[PDB]
RNA sequence: GUUACGGCGGUCCAUAGCGGCAGGGAAACGCCCGGUCCCAUCCCGAACCCGGAAGCUAAGCCUGCCAGCGCCGAUGAUACUACCCAUCCGGGUGGAAAAGUAGGACACCGCCGAACAC
């Protein structure tokens, strides 16, 4: 007479954290993801559990390169 | 191939037992697997293998009820 | 092949929209888009008596004589946007026509059938795909089926055309399957 | 500084014949052997983890190269297989050895068997590759045949650059296989 | 009506060549003041390009083809010796004095190895 | 009786109610046909006796066709329990009908015995409905 | 500058693919000859590597052709929907698909090198 279910898991906090046009910093991170869903591109890193940062400053452009969709950074025009 | 050697490679002669058509040329067959005799069939000298069996001495196609008969044998 | 192109005054559009296309419904004209090699998609109201008259008497594919802005214009039915429970006719495609022209066309057979007794007839299908002239095609392609037995499986190259017709739906087709007849115990044996 | 019988005679004869058959633009087109293939399943890997050895050790002193030992990439239980379970040997052979290979087992061999009748026509696959089979090794003088414990016969299999069974058959004939001719 | 059944070993090479060397690419990088040492080679002659993959452009270039490479006399590695003399002076005119090697979806060693190792000998920093 | 041979996931949602048809809102195999006008889940046994009350009405020889099946279950728990504790297994199985889909296709040479046929098997379903010719 | 050339790259990567037809080999791309030397096969100079240019453009490759297998793809309408009106129903302003259709398309672009030339 019971329900064998009802487990789960708590929240892990994935996906996009800096779209389109934003100002980041580096070491920054965009993208938290288990797999490349989305792929770096230039001025871009990976990490251990796929997740993506920033290794040069600027703004963003998610591009694709060959069918995937990646995420780049561009240079910001200095003041 | 290369070290971890093979066997080894020599000559051999295979000579024709059945009429005298013999066979002579390079092989992996040597202290392997060889006969005595180095006879030389060529400007060289090289072992020779007794062949008891081959093609020229070996019908094939490379090499070469009755009623009527009965009532022949039962006249 | 005597056909009198059915003529229809057909006025241009102001507004293309829902909300317009509903009214113009709501009050009684059927929106309609006009295209082909004219390269210059026109956009038009017909009137929904005058269009089901049309239809009704020539079939679906039946070729037009418009009427726009005073000018006249060719053209061919090439699709309809039908409604399913009300029926009505919501959107209608039309091609462009010069005279002389090989357009796709796709038809209703009629299968004109008195069988033998120990028969059933099972029409797998109705639209057969043809090219023909623009003023000379057909409404009914007659298929006659009496006096054949149990199995003679129509094929669609068997059909009698008219001279200058061609089949280009593939003569593999199944047009009709002469059954060999049910059983009343047969019927009981059938999506249980 | 050498040549071939097998090979001598293809390089004089064999391709002359075949121009003269089929008419080829060019002699680029015409057939030419590749490489000869053998294998030994074993099958016995489960029982006999030994007799893998000794197919080996025959098939050193028949072809003079040590073999290949070709492992079980799937695990299927019906027959006790698992991953990596030896089942089989295989070798390469390519080049004057070839010949000389085809030389012997043509010359010696093969005329050997017992009633040799012929080998069909109907071993070749979509253009003439010609896959054959022996039960036993009792055969090459190769072979010492004084201490073989078990038969452990082979599968041989022939692939040439031929296009169809037709151009197959007339270049192994011209060869010299025994065909069953019909 | 003759017809054949299918793949022959230059197209076998061919796209396996290129299968490995944009498998290779990943790694290598270009730009004007680092710019990547693609070799092409031939089993008579060899070529080769400074690249820039920023704007796929090129700034040198050589080749074994050149009659004033071919006054050469030597091995085909000779020829690849003499080949990377020319790039060296070359790259060093136009303005780049460090670099990366693409072997270019080749093996390193023989012909290739040999003509970047007089490079490394003759200055360029690789 | 109709049912599927095994489902993935045995407990399902109900189906929506919500929508108009899509798809089988032309008569596809046969003359005659039936269409529905509302929401409604139709089961098993709903068709089992529509089905047996057309082949009672023409009795000899004349086809039907069933366009729909029942690959959607619903789930019944078992009686006088409080609210709670899970969920029902399933007992019957039922199609989603939207508006404007076809249900049946008779193919019988009289209109008159047709008609009269899909209206007996029109009284054995929940559903508004009426009656479809395949012509426009 | 330029031709039926080769090589490195790019396109928010099939508009670029697959298959069929014809056709080309000057220098180059190739295939091919052979394992002396570096080097290599879980066995095999088959591959990788080395040394050369007898032979052939048959194949690879490049060129044109075929919209056929695949792809791309609108306008307008419809579904759905935000907001508002509306005693159930339904409706108005804006947004707007998928599929289908008309059609497109046997790719385009950049750099160096050759050959060719004033």
């Amino acid at each position: 007479s019971s329900s064998r279910n009802g487990r789960d898991s708590a929240a892990q906090r994935l996906g996009v954290k800096r779209f389109g046009g934003q100002v980041v910093k580096a070491g920054e991170i965009l993208v938290r993801q288990r797999g490349t869903h989305f792929h770096p591109g230039v001025n871009v890193g990976r990490g251990g559990d796929d997740t993506l940062f920033a290794l040069a400053p600027g703004a963003v452009e998610f591009g694709a390169k060959r069918g995937r969709k990646t995420v780049n950074i561009v240079p910001v025009a200095r003041p | 191939m290369k070290p971890g050697i093979h066997p080894d490679y020599h000559p051999v002669v295979f000579q024709d037992a059945a009429t005298g058509a013999q066979f002579l040329t390079r092989s992996t067959a040597t202290s392997t697997r060889t006969i005595e005799w180095p006879t030389p069939s060529g400007p060289k000298t090289y072992p020779l293998i007794v062949v008891d069996v081959t093609s020229d001495s070996h019908p094939f196609w490379t090499g070469s009820g009755q009623v009527e008969k009965f009532r022949r044998r039962y006249g | 092949t005597a056909n009198i192109p059915n003529k229809l005054t057909a006025n241009v559009r102001t507004r293309t929209g829902k909300g317009a296309s509903r009214q113009a419904r709501r009050d009684g004209k059927v929106p309609a888009v006009l295209y082909g090699h004219g390269t210059d998609p026109q956009h038009l109201e017909l009137n929904a008596r005058d269009f089901a008259a049309v239809l009704r008497s020539h079939g679906t594919n039946a070729i037009l004589t418009l009427d726009i802005e005073g000018t006249e214009q060719l053209a061919l039915t090439k699709a309809l946007d039908v409604h399913p429970i009300r029926r009505n006719i919501q959107h209608a495609d039309l091609l462009v026509v010069q005279r002389g022209e090989k357009v796709t066309v796709e038809v209703t057979v009629l299968v004109e059938g008195d069988a033998t007794p120990g028969t059933l007839v099972t029409q797998d299908a109705n639209t057969i795909e043809i090219e023909a002239e623009a003023l000379s095609i057909p409404e009914q392609l007659t298929v006659s089926v009496e006096g054949v037995e149990a199995g003679t499986q129509i094929t669609a190259g068997q059909i009698s055309l008219p001279e200058g017709v061609n089949l280009i739906s593939d003569p593999e087709l199944l047009v009709v399957n002469v059954v060999e007849a049910p059983s009343a115990e047969a019927l009981e044996e059938e999506g249980a | 500084k050498a040549l071939p019988r097998l090979k001598q005679r293809y390089r004089e004869e064999i391709r002359e014949a075949l121009q003269q058959e089929f008419n080829y633009a060019n002699v680029m087109q015409i057939p030419g052997v590749v490489k000869v293939v053998v294998n030994m399943g074993v099958g016995d890997a489960a029982r006999d983890a030994k007799l893998i050895n000794g197919a080996i050790n025959d098939l050193a002193l028949i072809t003079g190269q040590k073999p290949e030992v070709r492992r079980a990439r799937k695990s299927i239980a019906q027959f006790k297989l698992r991953e990596g379970m030896p089942i089989g040997a295989r070798v390469t052979l390519r080049g004057d050895r070839m010949w000389e290979f085809l030389d012997r087992l043509i010359s010696i061999a093969l005329p050997r068997i017992r009633d040799f009748r012929g080998l069909s026509p109907k071993q070749f696959d979509g253009t003439g590759n010609y896959t054959f089979g022996l039960n036993e090794q009792s055969m090459f003088h190769e072979i010492d045949v004084d201490s073989i414990d078990r038969p452990r016969g082979m599968d041989i299999t022939v692939v040439t650059t031929a296009t169809n069974d037709a151009e197959g058959r007339a270049l192994l004939r011209a060869l010299g296989f025994p065909f069953k001719e019909n | 009506a003759h017809k054949p059944v299918g793949q022959n070993i230059s197209e076998v090479r061919r796209n396996a060549r290129l299968r490995r060397h944009a498998r290779l690419r990943k790694k290598v990088a270009g730009t004007a003041e680092v710019p990547r040492l693609v070799v092409n080679r031939s089993a008579r002659h060899i070529h080769v390009q400074l690249v820039n993959d920023l704007n796929g452009t090129t700034l040198a270039a050589a080749s074994s083809i050149e009659a004033d490479v071919r006054a050469i006399d030597g091995d085909k590695k000779a020829h690849s010796v003499r080949v990377g003399q020319l790039i060296a002076e070359r790259a060093k005119a136009a303005g780049v004095e460090t670099v990366v090697f693409d072997r270019g979806g080749y093996t390193y060693g023989g012909r290739i190895a040999a003509l970047a190792d007089a490079a490394r000998e003759a200055g360029l920093k690789f | 009786m109709l049912i599927p041979r095994k489902v993935k996931h045995r407990k399902q949602h109900h189906p929506e109610q919500r929508g108009i048809a899509s798809g089988g809102t032309s008569v596809s195999f046969g003359d005659y046909g039936i269409q529905a006008l509302e929401h409604a889940y139709i089961t098993n046994r709903q068709i089992e006796s529509a089905r047996i009350a057309i082949n009672r009405h023409i009795k000899r020889g004349g086809k039907v066709w069933i366009n729909i099946f029942p690959d959607r279950p619903l789930t019944k728990k078992p009686a006088e329990t409080r609210m709670g504790s899970g969920k029902g297994s399933p007992e019957w199985w039922v199609a989603n009908v939207k508006p404007g889909r076809v249900l049946f296709e008779l193919s019988y040479p009289d209109e008159k015995t047709a008609r009269d046929a899909l209206t007996r098997a029109i009284h054995k379903l929940p559903i508004k409905a009426r009656i479809v010719t395949r012509e426009e």
